[PDB]
């Protein structure tokens, strides 16, 4: 098998939590700011199966 | 008045940024587990043919 | 259920901000001091009121 | 001779693994993504041979 | 009432799907054991008739 | 906002690097165990020839 691409595929995994973890943290972390907001972000997928 | 319906939708709650904190580490975590559970497998696949 | 396990850890914060309305929903008739003080939570005392 | 034999079935089994593997923990991959759902695969009923 | 009936349909639970993909993770491995065994003896036998 | 963005794009983290060197270990043991195969096979020619 060409394993690697399912870890990249594991590791987006990883990138999207990181990131939307991010997205949140930088909202606890920054809340107070004079003004301050949400933001979000979306997934996508990349490839066919080993056919 | 337009301040509160601002309020109503914007910035921050305590809530909301931790639900999504647990989740996320929660991910974190379950792809950890999987992703060493597909390292097991090298280990299979190797052996397969080792 | 599967995916509203994602919902759900929405559904909790969801659940929980009907609560986070009612409290300060209470506030503002507690500041007010008054049964209501929009048009549309009862008309027909507002329509008396007025 | 009958190693050709045993060839046939480390083939449709063998192989297959590597892809049904990959493909469950990539839908579990996905399942965090803003819009996956449960798509899934399924085995076929294939014919007999008198050899 | 139209939530219930997708995320049913929809999926996401990883514990149990993960399961069944460790038999699966073991199940290559094991074959390939069998198999080599086998044709270990094959070559021995092979080797026995030089 | 700008020195954020950059450091992104510069230097060591092993997220990224060690993901990819455990699948290198597994690369690497995968070569020798098949030069492993050649030496067998190398062996084989040997006593061919012997």
């Amino acid at each position: 098998m060409g394993i690697f691409g399912t870890l990249y595929t594991g590791v987006t995994g990883l990138k999207a939590s990181e990131v939307q973890i991010a997205t949140t943290g930088n909202n606890i972390s920054n809340a107070n700011a004079t003004f301050y907001t949400r933001q979000r972000v979306v997934q996508t997928t990349n490839g066919y199966i080993t056919t | 008045s337009v301040y509160s319906e601002y309020q109503s939708k914007s910035g921050v709650n305590t809530n909301e940024e931790l639900a999504a904190l647990i989740q996320y580490q929660s991910s974190y975590g379950a792809a950890a587990k999987i992703v060493s559970t597909v390292d097991q497998m090298l280990d299979t696949l190797l052996g397969l043919k080792s | 259920m599967r995916i509203t396990n994602k919902l759900n850890f929405t559904n909790s914060v969801n659940n929980s901000m009907g609560g986070q309305s009612a409290l300060y929903q209470i506030s503002q008739q507690l500041a007010s001091g008054l049964k209501i003080q929009n048009s549309y939570e009862d008309a027909s005392t507002y329509i008396d009121n007025t």
